[PDB]
């Protein structure tokens, strides 16, 4: 397995670590809508 | 409330017709269904007591 005469390698690795996650950011989300409809009106008894 | 009580005000409102009527005390009690009386005699008769 060319170690030591003890078991000590020879040959080193590496850690290769990684790239590490992302944040996730919040935008605005928006579902358009309308307002409310026109009901038919009545006529008063006053002036303007 | 307030604006509750100015609409129910207004859109119920109604101008109402107006009549007026004369009545003569002498010819109403002269013209009764159940006791037709001279008003004037009666008022001198109970003045005369």
């Amino acid at each position: 397995h060319n170690l030591s005469i003890d078991g000590q390698p020879l040959s080193l690795a590496i850690y290769a670590e990684p790239t590490d996650p992302k944040a996730l950011l919040t935008s605005m989300v928006q579902a358009s809508q309308g307002g409310s409809a026109v009901l038919p009106g009545t006529l008063s008894l006053y002036r303007f | 409330n307030l604006a509750e009580m100015e609409k129910v005000w207004l859109e119920r409102d109604e101008r109402a017709l107006e009549v007026t009527r004369t009545v003569s005390l002498a010819q109403f009690y002269q013209a009764l269904s159940s006791d037709n009386f001279n008003l004037t005699e009666k008022l001198t008769q109970f003045l005369r007591e």
